[PDB]
RNA sequence: GCCUAGACCGAGGACUGCGGUUUUUACCUAGGAUGUUGGCAUAAUGAUCUUAAGUCGCCCGUCUUGAAACACGGACCAAGGAGUCUAACGUCUAUGCGAGUGUUUGGGUGUAAAACCCGUACGCGUAAUGAAAGUGAACGAAGGUGGGGGCCCAUUAGGGUGCA
RNA sequence: AGCGUGCUACUUAUACUUCACCGUGAUUGCUGUUUUGACGCUUUCACGAGUAGGCAGGCGUGGAGGUCAGUGACGAAGCCUU
């Protein structure tokens, strides 16, 4: 007993310092959040007063192309020729239901056209992204699937990268940043559920033709809605 | 042992998220948008209804 | 032991490990080197080549005690010497006093000159010695003696 | 691309600055404004079948 | 069932639970159990009696009168569960019920004279109060049941 | 159903264990499954290795590999490591003064190593004095000079030997080893 | 729970696994064998079917070996052999082998009620 | 942001962690269910057997691309019943010794087919190549270069030494 | 309750999500507290179809060396038995 009792009170003043020291980490990501917020509503802002401003000058405000989209694999692991096999393989798509996020250039939208009969995908809003993040958010550390319920592992992982908070992460795969790869990889792919509701009468057809692949573009929210 | 949902846990939403709480408490959620009661569209843009 | 064998494990199972098709018969294929220039030639190409045909002469009689002529090297020399004495004739050995080391009486027939000798005269009695190894004898200060 | 890669590094080197050297895949195109004097959009319908023969 | 010995490093000691976290937080009652609130019994002896609601006690039941000379049913507690709360209300604004408690129904056939006193007591002031509706102690008196097309998912009660 | 990228329930293929039950192996085993869990130095952790490994993969050392090891510049001083059987070698004009740990010690590697001023000691004795490995220099016997390794790989204008039981003219050396009887392979 | 205090015994299947066909042929008997025809119907798992021993039903490792009363089971002998029961004597119940004489069977009863063994066959 | 209906589950087992509230070196919903009440212990509870009902379930073994087959054996039961031993070998592994190794053909010895002991030869290895007569393995630290575990000097880096 | 087509809800695979348990593979840590099991204990993650066939870990049998100074005519073995 007497023993515990030393050792609770080295413990007590050992978490007294940490606790301390850890204050200000967590007052430095609290700023880094509310930057994060500021910036979207910003830009959120910018962009609709340059639409009303190019509505009101005889002109049109084209949007800025999406640079992220989210790719969830419906189809089974049965009957798949190689080259799409291999194309979801190196999507980390391996099973029904499984999630990725893919940064948009030439190299990745030819890997999704590969991979279009296989997979519905879209463009992703900013409450999806934290959704999936939050309840299915798994790391992979050490090749083992950990999940994301402290802010210690996404910054043992992550902070030679600048990553200290699950906002910072979310931050940086929402606006595509400079290290989105190595963010996008470290988080193990997203195991959703069926959805609620069901899918289309008939998954296997293209979103415009009534189906269920392909790019449905923001009604991925809503069918992430459905699944998550 | 047991994973918590931050969305269903709130203590652990605020152990993730710390600026959770001045979402909370600034209701950012509802912020209204101070602007003015124009509309821009009534001239060339009524090419929408017609051509 | 035959509880170790695998025969023991395959009790139960059909087949007993030789398979359904194939099945384990009494010698498909022929016996013993049946079919070497045939049907086993890939066989014998891949893993025995030079088994077919005739090289060189036949001796009638051949006796090999008339090529009995062990060979021993240059550095496994020194280990005839006697064991208690070699340290010290390895010091002491000079052109007036060298130690004598008969090859025959050991049981080998030729001295061969692969190694390096101690820089140290020797007297080598030998049936048979090649150019080199007395070369390097003669080298140190010794000397080969042609013995019978 | 090996020679332009060394350029641009020693001429960023000499201005004290940064170069970045890889390559990158073609990104998805940024916001923009579209002009409409002189350009009217013009309303195209689908067109009736005929036989030509 | 074989001979396998028990080894020395198989230990018998118990360990100590972990410290729980599951500190109680207090009944949530329905919005519709108000003091004075004429109650339907759904099981135990005095199922499909009507009975009155008096005090919510700290064990999370509810003191219930008949009264016991309408009824039958003395003071006792209830469970909310296997209540039916009605809309028919009773002023318990005059009941005493400051002395009801656990440790008043505390286990020791024969009936206290503390307990029939105290029925009395009560049921003064609530026959008092009963008379002045209208056919409330008629109604009080008489059980309830399920008649034949009634739909307790329709019925307001 | 998963896709799997790699075959599933694969064994490591190494060694986690010597398969001897030699108790004395097991307890030099047991000294260096606390070391190199515990040291950080990657010397501890490449003897535990080692010790697993079979007969064939741990050849002898001969005393002249020693000799010829102890000769690089700077390492005269240092200790000979060896997981193994050290044997002699005839062969040698001299031997240095030396420091070696091993496995095993033959008769002569022995008696040349203490008639030189040298110590033959026990992989044991080597960690009290060298808990870390500082200051020692591991050496590895040759494994493909093996007999065995003569007939790894066999085929045409491979340049192997034979498997064969007698060697002469009348074995394997007519046709498909010369010219003069049809081809050369 | 007169014993060790342990989780609840759970039993995965509580029926026997019964050879195919024992129940057709006399020839046949329970003791489970595995199926190896080619177009059997039990080896190939066809809807219907009896069940099939597999890893999946094997025991809680914490409740594995547990009798009802949640003892592990020891076959006695001798009254030499309740000797390793001593430090047992809440975890490790004791079993009388059916070929001990009536005689040394009521001094290994008499001396496991001594030494606290529970006894899981006391009336034979 | 708020209220509200239901279902399933409760793995873990002194403390240790991250947060929150801080009224506090304290408390919490925050590293996995507790509190309370009733009943039962001649038993509520659980299992098996038999049987009924619901639903599904074609005869096994075999050869076959394909078997429940209008393909073959099998009426039933008990007992027997099929990859063995040997000579010589390939790979891998363990062991003893190690440039040597193998006592067991034989000799000594014996408490007598055992155990214990002994040594010359011989086999294999220590040299290859050529049909053969024959000849017969260090220019060099037994070689150079690029890697190369480990070790040494350092001080990210770097250098030295570098077995297999 | 047919044909073409649109819409709302609903039904259910050994599939998907969360959770329990079995096994396999990997993985965290364990000797001045290693403490009579280190061929042992422990943390965590992922995975589990299979003929012919390979390997591994086990069950049972006749007989043999050693041990339990084991059971047994106060009943061994065998046999029958919700
Ligand atoms: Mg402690
Ligand atoms: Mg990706
Ligand atoms: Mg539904
Ligand atoms: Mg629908
Ligand atoms: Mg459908
Ligand atoms: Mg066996
Ligand atoms: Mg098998
Ligand atoms: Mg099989
Ligand atoms: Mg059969
Ligand atoms: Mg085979
Ligand atoms: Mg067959
Ligand atoms: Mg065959
Ligand atoms: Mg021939
Ligand atoms: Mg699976
Ligand atoms: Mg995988
Ligand atoms: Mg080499
Ligand atoms: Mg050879
Ligand atoms: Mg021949
Ligand atoms: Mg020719
Ligand atoms: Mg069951
Ligand atoms: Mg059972
Ligand atoms: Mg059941
Ligand atoms: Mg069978
Ligand atoms: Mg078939
Ligand atoms: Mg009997
Ligand atoms: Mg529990
Ligand atoms: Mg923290
Ligand atoms: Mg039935
Ligand atoms: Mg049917
Ligand atoms: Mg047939
Ligand atoms: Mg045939
Ligand atoms: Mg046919
Ligand atoms: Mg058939
Ligand atoms: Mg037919
Ligand atoms: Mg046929
Ligand atoms: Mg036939
Ligand atoms: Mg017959
Ligand atoms: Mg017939
Ligand atoms: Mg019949
Ligand atoms: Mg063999
Ligand atoms: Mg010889
Ligand atoms: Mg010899
Ligand atoms: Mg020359
Ligand atoms: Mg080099
Ligand atoms: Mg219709
Ligand atoms: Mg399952
Ligand atoms: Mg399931
Ligand atoms: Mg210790
Ligand atoms: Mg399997
Ligand atoms: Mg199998
Ligand atoms: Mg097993
Ligand atoms: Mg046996
Ligand atoms: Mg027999
Ligand atoms: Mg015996
Ligand atoms: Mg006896
Ligand atoms: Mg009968």
């Amino acid at each position: 007993e007497k023993a515990q009792q030393k050792t609770a009170e080295e413990r007590a003043a050992a978490k007294k310092v940490r606790k301390a020291a850890n204050k200000e980490k967590r007052k430095v990501i609290f700023d880094r959040a509310a930057a994060y917020q500021k910036e979207y509503t910003e830009a959120e802002r910018s962009v609709i007063k340059a639409k009303r401003d190019a509505k009101a000058s005889n002109s049109y405000y084209v949007d800025a192309q999406p640079k992220l989209v989210f790719v969830v694999r419906i189809k089974g692991i049965n009957k798949i020729p190689p080259k799409p096999r291999k194309v979801l393989q190196l999507l980390r798509l391996t099973q029904i239901n499984a999630g990725v996020f893919v940064r948009l250039t030439k190299a990745t939208s030819e890997l999704i056209k590969l991979a279009e009969p296989y997979v519905a995908y879209g463009y992703p809003s900013l409450s999806t992204i934290r959704q999936l993040v939050y309840k299915r958010g798994f790391g992979k550390v050490n090749k083992q699937r950990i999940a994301l319920s402290d802010n210690a592992i996404i910054e043992a992982n992550l902070g030679k990268f600048n990553i200290l908070s699950i906002e910072d992460l979310i931050h940086e795969i929402y606006t595509v940043g400079p290290n989105f790869k190595q963010v996008s990889n470290f988080l193990w792919p997203f195991k959703l559920s069926n959805p609620n509701g069901g899918f289309r009468a008939r998954k296997f057809q293209h979103f415009i033709q009534g189906g269920d692949t392909g790019n449905r573009e923001q009604f991925i929210n809503a069918l992430v809605k459905q699944m998550n | 042992v047991l994973k918590k949902n931050p969305l269903k846990n709130k203590q652990v939403l605020l152990r993730l998220n710390p600026y959770a709480k001045a979402y909370a408490a600034e209701k950012v959620g509802s912020a209204k948008v101070e602007q003015a009661k124009v509309k821009p569209s009534k001239g060339q843009f009524a090419e929408v209804l017609k051509n | 032991p035959t509880r170790l064998t695998k025969t023991r494990k395959h009790r139960g199972n059909v087949s007993a490990g030789k398979g359904r098709i194939g099945k384990h018969r009494k010698h498909p294929g022929g016996r013993g080197k049946a079919g070497g220039q045939h049907h086993h030639r890939t066989n014998l190409d891949k893993y025995h080549p030079g088994y077919f045909g005739k090289v060189g002469m036949r001796y009638f009689h051949k006796q090999q005690n008339h090529f009995w002529r062990p060979e021993i090297n240059l550095d496994k020399l020194w280990t005839l010497v006697d064991s208690e004495k070699k340290d010290e004739y390895l010091s002491k050995s000079s052109a007036s006093a060298a130690p004598v080391i008969d090859t025959l009486a050991h049981g080998y027939g030729k001295v061969l000159g692969k190694g390096r000798l101690p820089e140290v005269p020797v007297i080598v009695k030998a049936r048979f010695v090649s150019k080199l190894a007395e070369e390097k004898i003669r080298a140190v200060g010794g000397v080969v003696e042609l013995v019978a | 691309r090996v020679k332009s890669n060394a350029a641009k590094k020693r001429e960023a080197k000499a201005n004290g600055e940064t170069v970045y050297l890889k390559r990158q895949a073609a990104k998805p195109r940024g916001s923009r404004i579209i002009s409409t004097e002189g350009n009217i959009p013009q309303t195209l319908a689908p067109v009736a079948y005929e036989t030509f023969i | 069932m074989s001979q396998v010995a028990p080894k020395w490093y198989q230990s018998e000691d118990v360990p100590a639970p972990k410290q729980t976290r599951k500190t109680a937080r207090p009944q949530k009652l329905r919005a519709s159990l108000v003091p004075g609130t004429v109650l339907i019994l759904l099981a135990g002896r005095f199922r499909g009696k009507r009975v009155v609601y008096l005090k919510n006690l700290e064990d999370n039941t509810l003191l219930v009168s008949g009264p016991f000379k309408v009824n039958g049913v003395p003071l006792r507690r209830v469970n909310a569960r296997y209540v039916i709360a009605t809309s028919t209300k009773v002023n318990v604004s005059g009941v005493d019920v400051s002395k009801f408690n656990v440790e008043y129904f505390a286990r020791e056939k024969e009936i206290k004279a503390e307990r029939v006193a105290d029925q009395k007591s009560v049921d003064a002031a609530l026959l008092s109060e009963i008379k002045k509706t209208p056919l409330l102690k008629q109604y009080l008196a008489a059980s309830f049941s399920l008649k034949n097309g009634d739909r307790p998912h329709l019925l307001k009660f | 159903g998963r896709d799997h990228t790699s075959k599933q329930h694969v064994r490591s293929g190494h060694r986690t264990a010597p398969k001897s039950d030699n108790v004395y192996l097991q307890l030099l085993v047991k000294l260096y499954s606390f070391l190199a869990r515990r040291t950080d130095a990657p010397f501890n952790k490449v003897i535990l290795k080692s010790l697993f490994l079979s007969k064939i993969n741990r050849p002898p050392v001969s005393v002249s590999r020693i000799s010829r090891a102890l000769k690089q510049k700077g390492a005269a001083e240092k200790t000979i490591v060896v997981v193994g059987t050290v044997t002699d070698d005839n062969r040698l004009l001299e031997f240095p003064k030396a420091t070696i740990a091993a496995l095993r010690f033959t008769a002569g590697a022995k008696d040349r190593i203490l008639k030189n001023g040298g110590e033959a000691i026990t992989l044991d004795q080597l960690a009290l004095r060298a808990p870390k490995g500082q200051n020692t220099l591991i050496v590895r016997g040759p494994r493909n000079s093996r007999e065995a390794v003569r007939h790894f790989g066999f085929g045409p204008h491979k340049g192997k030997a034979p498997r064969i039981l007698s060697k002469g003219r009348k074995f394997e050396r007519a046709r498909g080893r010369r010219r003069s009887r049809g081809f050369k392979v | 729970a007169t014993s060790v205090p342990h989780p609840k015994i759970v039993k995965k299947y509580t029926k026997k696994f019964k050879r195919h066909h024992s129940d057709r042929y006399h020839r046949v008997a329970e003791n489970w064998r595995k199926q190896k025809g080619i177009d059997s119907c039990v080896r190939r798992r066809f809807r219907g079917t009896i069940p099939q021993p597999n890893i999946g039903y094997g025991s809680n490792k914490k409740t594995k070996f547990l009798n009802p009363a949640g003892y592990k089971v020891y076959l006695v002998k001798n009254v030499k052999d309740l000797d390793v029961l001593l430090l047992h004597t809440k975890s490790y119940a004791a079993e009388i082998a059916s070929s001990v004489s009536s005689r040394k069977r009521v001094e290994i009863v008499a001396k496991a009620k001594k030494l606290g063994v529970k006894v899981t066959n006391p009336k034979g």
